[PDB]
Formats: C-alpha cells, structure tokens, sequence
C-alpha cells in the first residue's frame, strides 16, 4: 500500500479511414504512471557475484 | 500543454492542490507507560 497507479486517460480505441490512402488506421492510447508517497518499501535479492 | 492555439495563465490553473495530509510509519512507543506509577506531593 506504499505505491499508486496516477491515471488521466483509460484504454482507448480510435478508428481512423485514410480514403486517400486506403487504409483504416487503428490508434490506442492511456496514460498511467508508477508513483509512490514515500522514498522506501522496496527490496530485491539478486544473484551472486 | 502550452501547445494548442488557447491556453492558460499558468500551470497553478493546470494542477489540483489537495487539503490531505499523510505521514510516514512512526516509532511505536513501548516502555513510556508499562511501569506503574507513584504519586508524589512533595520534594
């Protein structure tokens, strides 16, 4: 319970028909980021050497 | 965004300021008040 999840936008489709390209374009987007409310609460092992 | 034809004034009208107010994890405090006490009315 020390980390977030800061979001502005959900997933999103959008459909798009270039006609002068004959094309349909297919465009997703969102926007998160990892934060956290203070500088510790992490720990990770790592192999030797 | 400072990027379209319109904008604003400055980034204060682009940010919410919130009211709460968090801390950290604090140092429990155990021996402050497991002895007994004794009351005493003089020097």
């Amino acid at each position: 319970d020390n980390f977030v999840m800061p979001r502005q936008r959900a997933v999103t489709v959008e459909r798009e028909r270039q006609a002068g390209k004959q094309r349909d374009a297919y465009y997703v987007t969102q926007r998160v980021n990892l934060q956290r409310y203070f500088e510790n609460g992490v720990v990770s092992g790592a192999y030797a050497a | 965004n400072q990027s379209s034809s319109v904008e604003v004034s400055s980034e204060s009208y682009e940010t919410i300021f919130s009211q709460r107010i968090i801390r950290d994890l604090q140092k429990e405090l155990v021996v402050g008040a497991l002895f007994e006490e004794l009351p005493m009315s003089s020097k």
